[PDB]
RNA sequence: CCGACUUACCAACCCGAUGCAAACUGCGAAUACCGGAGAAUGUUAUCACGGGAGACACACGGCGGGUGCUAACGUCCGUC
RNA sequence: UCCUCCUAAAGAGUAACGGAGGAGCACGAAGGUUGGCUAAUCCUGGUCGGACAUCAGGAGGUUAGUGCAAUGGCAUAAGCCAGCUUGACUGCGAGCGUGACGGCGCGAGCAGGUGCGAAAGCAGGUCAUAGUGAUCCGGUGGUUCUGAAUGGAAGGGCCAUC
């Protein structure tokens, strides 16, 4: 399950998720899966969703996995008051904005890449559309 | 210095000729020699820095100047500062006077002595050779020394690859095998 | 510390003194400095004393 | 059930703010004596009519205008005083 | 001794492409702030000194944020 | 209690049992000045010598160094080396910065007397920012002050310091 292999600071601040994706193109594949919505994809979004299109294709061709969960989200446990300092690193997570291409496949016939991309944008929270490298 | 005068007279003509530089000044020339006693065991008794440094004056004729530690390194137990060498550098009169005496009568003192490695070179024309034990300079009184030790040779040319410095050293009748 | 207080003491007849810090064990040799006596207005030897 | 014990923070501790930066901004006025600049290290550089203290503090050493200004290879800026 | 083949694996540096950063910056606004000149408007709206205070439990709403679960009619800051 | 960074919204300031690290010193040289010098790392060639010691050359160009955290600085170097020294001086100080205040900080220039330099000049500690504690009380030295009738003295003041 993704995370930094090592990272410099431990425990992060909130932000804010403001603004529209860089990394909007298909670059390696020739198809993808867009976001549309907004919000935070957790690591075993991720990977749940990775498996369910392998599966699909079984195996058959590549498949580039664009997002990585690099911002650590903490939280207390049950039946603590406020304060005390901040909580516990409880897993990790990517902020997505619009437009950002999540995955991207190639290898496979177009009418099997849209079928596995349904089955692994089921897994996903945020909204998801199916596009395809542009000459240009 | 004598062999000095053989440069001017036959070595720089020859080479001249050979590579047909167009400049005398293009012809390879010596600009130093510098020797080296990597001691070490000034780590343990420094009477054997002293006594190595004493070797090296004899052998070259000039006090030699001791080298400290660059930076500290534990897998040798150095501190930084700590004398680890000494090293000695001959220029001018001097460094062609050596080079006569280690020719002419050092190196065919050499045990079992084959010639010296011709691919001993570091790609830019600089010469550099060990040797395994001080006895092969009569300056050092066999009856008196007490320990082993060699030092390195290095001869640093203005040529500009080995093919040149090769050329330069061979016209010397330099050993090479 | 061992960094310790000491007091230099003009060589002339004035009582005018310096005060200073001294680390007794790395230099147990006595510390001394011509200074300026401002009672005499020259600079003289001043010595290490007690504090 | 049973209220639980929190922990305890380990950091908590912070300096007093130091009142750095510009003091004097480019055209004003100033007198003798009057600092431009409180700094750490040379971020801007001591230029005519302008002196540097043993911390780096940028004072000026004549009345004038306060002019900034960028000069040498580096493209560092300088602080220099203009006569009225 | 030196060492050859091969890999069900991993693979730094360098090179090409793609992203992320409160404690990264070879870039960099809008605003705000400091100084100067000018017109109009404003019951001097400014500053100094002196007499008398009261207050030092704040609340919500917008915008920028830390904490919390981008929970709270929660909590702690900035500005209106 | 003190220092550095973020939070802190491109002037200053800005809270929380918010996120991260340090101090309660060292140095008569690790200070002053004059003269000189320039790093890490890696690749080649060399006695013992090895992944790593000293030596020569090349690439690289500050990725090193800074007495100790972090930030900002530093090639004119503030980094490294050597000679001579005690300015780690005494009395002051135009004018500013920062505090509610007690306080803290920067500083050209005057007078005296010094050190380095041929000289111009530089020096009132240390690349800067932490290394600290009011008043009372008492001790030590000095002094052109005071001295309970008078001459002293005790005690007090003033100056240095504990
Ligand atoms: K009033
Ligand atoms: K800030
Ligand atoms: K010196
Ligand atoms: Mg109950
Ligand atoms: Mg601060
Ligand atoms: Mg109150
Ligand atoms: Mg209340
Ligand atoms: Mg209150
Ligand atoms: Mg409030
Ligand atoms: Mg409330
Ligand atoms: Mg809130
Ligand atoms: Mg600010
Ligand atoms: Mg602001
Ligand atoms: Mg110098
Ligand atoms: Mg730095
Ligand atoms: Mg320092
Ligand atoms: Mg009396």
């Amino acid at each position: 399950m993704l995370q930094p292999k090592r990272t410099k600071f431990r425990k992060m601040h909130k932000g804010r998720n403001r603004g529209l994706a860089q990394g909007t193109d298909v670059s390696f594949g020739s198809f993808g899966l867009k976001a549309v919505g907004r919000g935070r994809l957790t690591a075993r979004q991720i990977e749940a969703a990775r498996r369910a299109m392998t599966r699909a294709v079984k195996r058959q061709g590549k498949i580039w996995i664009r997002v990585f969960p690099d911002k650590p989200i903490t939280e207390k446990p049950l039946a603590v008051r406020m304060g005390k300092g901040k909580g516990n690193v409880e897993y990790w997570v990517a902020l997505i904005q619009p437009g950002k291409v999540l995955y991207e496949m190639d290898g496979v016939p177009e009418e099997l890449a849209r079928e596995a991309f349904k089955l692994a944008a089921a897994k996903l929270p945020i909204k998801t559309t199916f596009v395809t490298k542009t000459v240009m | 210095a004598k062999l000095h005068d053989y440069y001017k007279d036959e070595v720089v003509k020859k080479l001249m000729t050979e590579f047909n530089y167009n400049s005398v000044m293009q012809v390879p020339r010596v600009e130093k020699i510098t020797l080296n006693m990597g001691v070490g065991e000034a780590i343990a008794d420094k009477k054997l820095l002293d006594n190595a440094a004493a070797d090296l004056a004899a052998i070259s004729g000039q006090k030699p100047l001791i080298t400290k530690a660059r930076k500290s390194v534990a897998g040798f137990k150095i501190r930084q500062g700590y004398p680890i060498g000494c090293k000695v550098t001959l220029r001018g009169e001097r460094m062609w006077e050596f080079f006569e005496r280690l020719i002419t009568i050092a190196v065919p003192r050499i045990r079992d002595f084959r010639g010296l490695s011709a691919k001993s070179f570091d790609g830019r024309g600089n010469y550099s050779m060990g040797v395994r034990e001080q006895i092969i300079f009569p300056e050092i009184d066999y009856d008196k020394v007490d320990r082993v030790r060699g030092l390195d040779i290095t001869i640093t040319t203005t040529a500009k690859s080995d093919e040149e410095g090769r050329a330069l050293l061979a016209a010397f009748d330099f050993p090479f095998r | 510390g061992i960094r310790e207080k000491i007091k230099l003491v003009s060589s002339a007849g004035t009582g005018h003194f310096y005060t200073t810090t001294k680390n007794k064990r790395t230099k147990p040799e006595k510390l001394e400095l011509k200074k300026f006596d401002p009672v005499v207005r020259q600079h003289v030897i001043y010595k290490e004393a007690k504090i | 059930a049973h209220k639980k014990a929190g922990g305890s923070t380990r950091n908590g501790r912070d300096s007093e703010a130091k009142r750095l930066g510009v003091k004097r901004f480019g055209g004003e006025s100033v007198l003798a004596g009057s600092i431009i600049v409180r700094q750490r290290g040379t971020k801007f550089h001591a230029g005519a009519n302008v002196g540097c203290g043993r911390d780096h503090t940028l004072f000026a050493k004549a009345d004038g205008k306060v002019k900034f200004e960028v000069k040498g290879p580096k493209n560092r800026k300088f602080i220099s005083i203009e006569a009225e």
